[PDB]
């Protein structure tokens, strides 16, 4: 079972601070000692600052200026608080014993704090398939201009899974992200099956669903 | 603070070969014990595998072998197997006095090595819905090919363009080791509708491959 739970996160405002808590449950957070660590997206990853088992944090160049780590015995978590946040801030952070030379390490499974500018929900546009193509066809959706990450993108309803391909989301000269979600599939089918494209922005609570037909 | 330089930041390698990823320390601490290695497979959290240089995690197979030599701590995979495709990360403990902090590596993307495979190249003109909005983009789609490496150009008219592109690659299919690519032309209406003919190049090698449409033609 999971032991080791990440709260607080969310959306937050350029200069606002995220508040994240990590949480233990089945042993106690004063027994070891625990680090921050995050994750950009398609970035590496990145130490913030840890607390030892006793009760002196220490954070790295960049988060030192603004980062605090503090912990409370009497919930079993310890807290992780920056401020100043910026677009370089967001990314999935984490709170784990890393154990780099000790035998207990113990990993969360992470919080994603999101810095928006502003909430732009997506539109999207079709990708008709290849007049001409009794081989195989090409089509999909095109999310643009939405803000910020992420949107996720299901086809059919999640029905059709084989031979799509969901790209990495671009940014734009605009500051807006844009992708394309695309899929392989039969010529013969393009006036018998449907496709329709759902794609979620949960930012925005907005769902856009699209019928992508020939033509 | 002090730097984990990783090498090589990326490698592809085929089953069963025996993969070398190095670690060195910018400075020179002397001796630590407290460097780790870390895997992450696309979408997971990290995994630990090798603690203090050398010690195997309980439940890590052995082929993953830790080495150390004061500064330089390398991370050895005897026999490369499938589930072992991902990045992997070496991360170190450092501190004096006043200072104490934990340091990674850049990462090494494990890739697999097969058999180089040609694109089916597609080509979507925008949607008429888009016009309506001033804006148009033109998306090629490079699909399920081998290696990544790949030169995508845009020709409006037959003249090349530049710096109105934008690229997105997806990572190797679990399945055939395969790459996607899309190119995203953006266009005005005006510029749209000015010119005819829309092509694109993908260029791997001794083959290009340009894929059309003239505005307005079924």
């Amino acid at each position: 079972e999971v032991q080791l739970v990440e709260s607080g996160g969310g959306l937050v405002q350029p200069g606002g601070s995220l508040r994240l808590s990590c949480t233990a449950s089945g042993f106690s957070i004063d027994s070891y000692g625990f680090s921050w660590v995050r994750q950009a997206p398609g970035k590496g990853l990145e130490h913030i600052g840890y607390l030892t088992a006793g009760g002196r944090a220490f954070y790295a160049s960049w988060a030192k200026s603004r980062s605090t780590i503090t912990r409370n015995t009497n919930e079993n978590t310890v807290t992780l608080k920056m401020n100043s946040l910026r677009a370089e801030d967001t990314a999935v952070y984490y709170c784990a014993k890393l154990g780099t030379g000790s035998r207990f390490a113990i990993w969360g499974q992470g919080t994603l704090v999101t810095v928006f500018n502003q909430i732009k929900g997506p539109s999207v546009f079709p990708l008709a398939p290849s007049s001409k193509s009794g081989g195989t066809a090409a089509l999909g959706c095109l999310v643009k201009d939405y803000f910020p990450e992420p949107v996720t993108v299901s086809w059919n309803s999640g029905a059709l899974t084989s031979g799509v391909h969901t790209f990495p989301a671009v940014l734009q000269s605009s500051g807006l992200y844009s992708l394309s979600s695309v899929v392989t599939v039969p010529s013969s089918s393009l006036g018998t099956q449907t496709y329709i494209c759902n794609v979620n922005h949960k930012p925005s609570n907005t769902k856009v669903d699209k019928k992508v037909e020939p033509k | 603070d002090i730097q984990m330089t990783q090498s090589p930041s990326s490698l592809s390698a085929s089953v069963g070969d025996r993969v070398t990823i190095t670690c060195r320390a910018s400075q020179s601490v002397w001796r630590n014990k407290n460097v780790a290695w870390y895997q992450q497979k696309p979408g997971k959290a990290p995994k630990r595998l090798i603690y203090a240089i050398a010690s195997l995690y309980s439940g890590v197979p052995s082929r993953f072998s830790g080495s150390g030599s004061g500064t330089d701590f390398t991370l050895t995979i005897s026999s490369l197997q499938p589930e072992d495709f991902a990045t992997y990360y070496c991360v170190g403990h450092y501190g004096s006095e006043n200072d104490a902090y934990y340091a990674f590596g850049q990462g090494t993307k494990v890739e697999i090595k097969r058999t180089v495979a040609a694109p089916s190249v597609f080509i979507f003109p925008p949607s008429d819905e888009q016009l309506k909005s001033g804006t148009a983009s033109v998306v090629c789609l490079l699909n399920n090919f081998y290696p990544r490496e790949a030169k995508v150009s845009w020709y409006v008219d037959n003249a090349l363009q530049s710096g109105n592109s934008q690229e997105s690659v997806t990572e190797q299919d679990s399945k055939d080791s395969t790459y996607s690519l899309s190119s995203t032309l953006t266009l005005s209406k005006a510029d749209y509708e000015k010119h005819k003919v829309y092509a694109c190049e993908v260029t791997q090698g001794t083959t290009s491959v340009t894929k059309s449409f003239n505005r307005g033609e079924c």
